[PDB]
């Protein structure tokens, strides 16, 4: 279950966040938490 | 307040950025990145866990990620970490909600999230964190959850109601975010 849990946090914790964007009001869409991401490298 | 910068509404930043809308679009991305670097850790869960979370989405902005709240706003600053020691401690008394069934889960962690949203540990990214937290709470319990089971405004009347006492529009929202038994 442990690694099972871990499993199911990596594949779905991304899209959960630009939900929790969204919730917070934060433009952001289905699709964009299915984007790839950049890299961190802030201008 | 002294969080932002003086004779201004924003807060200070890593990258010295000045006004509003840059910040929320440099904080989205660069936490956004960062949240996906988060691991389901098991219990217990504790206020360290919770500032762990906040520390890992908001450490390449703000020196304060992960620090508590040193003003008011909810709970004062003196109080949070006791007010979240007895929230916790009753989670864990409660096994961490593990073995309950779809519909006692769904009470227990609709009143345990806006128990904790009364404490609001952060001077901001508080809701974020917390629903990571949530998040592994519920999967640790065995059960899918995806925020996307609701829309905004819907969340913003249920942590209203939540703030007068009124869990049942809290309950609705888990209701439809929380899915099948993993
Ligand atoms: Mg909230």
């Amino acid at each position: 279950s442990l690694e099972t849990k871990k499993a199911y946090a990596a594949r779905t914790r991304r899209s959960n966040y630009a939900a929790s964007l969204r919730l917070e009001g934060f433009k952001v869409t289905f699709a964009d938490g299915e984007r790839k991401m950049p890299t961190r490298e802030e201008v | 307040d002294a969080y932002c910068y003086p004779g201004s509404t924003v807060l200070r930043n890593k990258l010295d950025i000045h006004d509003e809308a840059t910040l929320s679009e440099a904080e989205q991305q660069l936490s956004a990145i960062a949240a996906d670097n988060v691991e389901f850790s098991p219990p217990p869960y504790s206020l360290a866990y919770l500032q762990n979370i906040h520390r890992i989405l908001f450490s390449d902005l703000f020196e304060w990620a992960g620090e508590l709240r040193t003003v008011g706003m909810f709970c004062q600053p003196e109080y949070m970490e006791k007010e979240a020691s007895k929230i916790f401690t009753a989670m864990a008394a409660a096994n961490w909600f593990e073995g309950m069934e779809r519909a006692e889960l769904i009470a227990a962690v609709a009143e345990a999230y806006s128990d904790i949203n009364v404490v609001h540990p952060f001077r901001e990214g508080n809701g974020r964190a917390q629903r990571i937290l949530f998040e592994h709470l519920i999967m640790n319990a065995g059960f899918e959850i995806s925020w996307w089971g609701i829309e905004k405004d819907e969340w913003i009347y249920a942590n209203i109601a939540a703030y007068n006492g009124v869990m049942e529009p809290m309950e609705q929202v888990f209701e439809k975010c929380i899915g099948q038994a993993i």
